[PDB]
């Protein structure tokens, strides 16, 4: 009825398996992040060996139709490899993995391994993933080649099958760190053939399985690093077919770009005559143009006129609001000619993740990005990149439109030099001022993070970095610190800005470290008031 | 590292 | 950095 995580904290392998088969896969989930007393008990090397041997003989008895118990057993096992990797108190002995390989082999060798079906796919998913969690990528290239070859439109009807068989591409990815795999991958001509045919199947384009077509292309592009291996011609031949059959922009461009991403990195674009595809891609994808003013230009994939106007008018509103809140006098920092901004807006986060990478050379694991360029360079035009979203602000519906735009303003009027210039951490200020100016006092998550019991001090906020991308610490606590300082110490803010507007990062760090000593009392009190009313 | 939970 | 996982 309910998950009893304590039942897994035992020395009895029998009782551990009773907990797995009774509590089911949804409760085994808790073992991934359980207290290390739970993990150390539940993932002893004996436990893994005994659970593996019972899993193996149970899987020999499998008769199709899915299996809640095998689903939970392979989940438990791969949860162990997760626990071994992240918990230092857990090391598996030499004889654990060959038992796990025996359990996995029993499912692979069973007559029902290539069955179609939702329930069967749910257990198959755990098996495919365990092949990866457990460092066995070198042992099952034959299964990858088989799934690529058998996959058809009937298997594709089932979410869980798509989800399970998509795992073989993660197996090819993870084998990079497996020496038996790298010592072996170079002779797998059957696999390369199958990756090619799978990717090149046009019926996948605009289907629910187009992402699998794209993952096949991406992992084939990885194989182009093995420049002298026996597969090199068929990898190359197959990548050239992908590049020739699908467009760089349009229906199926996910497959073209998947291959281009990895083949460009691990090889050379000139091997495939795709060098410099990024320019034509930029024109095709951001094919609209809309001039707000002589200082702001939008390039967009697909916006209505009503959106363009709303975005232009919203940026003009935020501009004058920025300059009075920051007391700039409309005077830029020295050596900054960034008078003109270019705004680049894709139709969705999906498109952004496909196109902004190759076009602007950024990482897209985020909600937008600002690129200052070199402000001292005459003619430099900075860019920010964003995407439309239904949760974005009307009437423009561009996610983070005002956030990224405050980055442009902040970089030109508060922060001397280009983006890398500072020699001290400014993450809290850049993201804080961008959140505070665009949202003012409307930030329910920043309020939320005060009430949940976990808070940060001023000292801790100021030393925040982008490492790990702690969105809560970066943007919400960046927001609170900037807001607090503006409400209760706008004099002090101008002194800090006097340093950053001139690039005195040592004096700036000196200023804010003072704040973190004195005002910690004020701040702690001031944030509790926000949690009150 | 190893794949997280589903 | 290098290209990420599927
Ligand atoms: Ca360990
Ligand atoms: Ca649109
Ligand atoms: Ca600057
Ligand atoms: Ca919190
Ligand atoms: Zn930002």
């Amino acid at each position: 009825e309910q998950c009893d995580l304590s039942q897994f904290q035992t020395t009895s392998s029998n009782q551990l398996m009773a907990a797995i088969r009774q509590q089911g896969a949804s409760c085994v989930n808790a073992l991934f992040s359980a207290d290390t007393g739970v993990q150390e008990a539940a993932f002893s090397s004996n436990h893994m060996y005994n659970v593996a041997q019972y899993t193996r003989t149970l899987a020999q008895q499998y008769a199709g139709g899915g299996s809640d118990e095998l689903e939970a057993l392979y989940l438990y096992l791969r949860a162990g490899y997760y626990a071994e990797f992240y918990n230092s108190n857990i090391t598996f002995l030499s004889w654990v993995t060959p038992a796990v390989k025996g359990a996995v082999d029993a499912f692979v060798q069973n007559a029902h391994f290539y069955d179609n079906g939702d329930a069967h796919g749910k257990v198959l998913n755990e098996v495919i993933i365990t092949m990866d969690s457990a460092g066995l990528q070198h042992a099952y290239l034959d299964v990858v080649t088989q799934w690529l070859t058998r996959w058809n439109a009937q298997y594709a009807e089932h979410w869980y099958m798509r989800n399970a068989v998509n795992g073989v591409f993660t197996l090819l990815f993870g084998g990079q760190w497996n020496n038996q795999y790298t010592s072996l991958i170079g002779e797998q001509t059957a696999l390369v053939t199958a990756l090619q045919a799978f990717a090149l199947d046009r019926t996948k384009v605009n289907s629910p399985t187009e992402f699998m077509a794209a993952n096949a292309a991406r992992e084939l592009g990885r194989l182009a690093r093995y420049t002298d291996a026996t597969i090199a011609p068929k990898v190359t031949e197959g990548l050239t077919a992908i590049f020739g059959q699908y467009p760089s922009y349009g229906d199926g461009d996910a497959i073209w770009l998947g291959a281009a991403d990895t083949a460009s990195y691990y090889a050379d674009c000139s091997q495939f005559n795709i060098c410099g595809f990024e320019d034509a891609l930029r024109d095709a994808a951001l094919n609209q143009t809309f001039i707000c003013s002589d200082t702001i230009k939008i390039r967009s994939q697909d916006m209505s006129q009503a959106q363009h106007l709303a975005a232009c008018d919203k940026m003009a509103y935020e501009e004058s609001f920025f300059h009075t809140t920051l007391e700039t006098g409309n005077q830029p920092v020295a050596d900054d000619h960034n008078t003109q901004l270019q705004v680049n807006i894709f139709n969705s986060d999906t498109d952004y993740g496909k196109y902004a990478g190759p076009i602007f050379g950024i990482d897209t694991n985020n909600g937008g990005m600002y690129l200052e360029g070199n402000p001292a360079n005459v003619g430099n035009i900075p860019n920010f990149i964003a995407y439309e979203a239904s949760y974005a602000n009307p009437d423009h519906f561009v996610w983070n439109l005002e956030h990224e735009y405050v980055h442009y303003l902040d970089g030109r009027f508060n922060m001397y030099g280009d983006f890398g210039t500072p020699t001290e951490l400014v993450v809290w200020w850049s993201e804080g001022v961008a959140e505070y100016v665009s949202r003012v006092n409307d930030n329910p998550q920043a309020i939320a993070t005060i009430q949940d019991g976990s808070t940060y001090t001023l000292a801790q906020v100021f030393d925040t970095t982008y490492d790990g991308f702690d969105v809560d610490r970066i943007y919400r606590w960046g927001y609170l610190a900037v807001r607090f300082m503006f409400e209760r110490h706008p004099d002090e803010v101008q002194r800090m800005l006097s340093a950053t507007r001139q690039g005195r990062w040592a004096e700036y760090k000196a200023i804010i470290s003072g704040w973190a000593n004195q005002y910690q009392s004020e701040f702690a009190q001031w944030t509790e008031a926000l949690a009150k009313g | 590292g190893p794949p997280g939970p589903p």
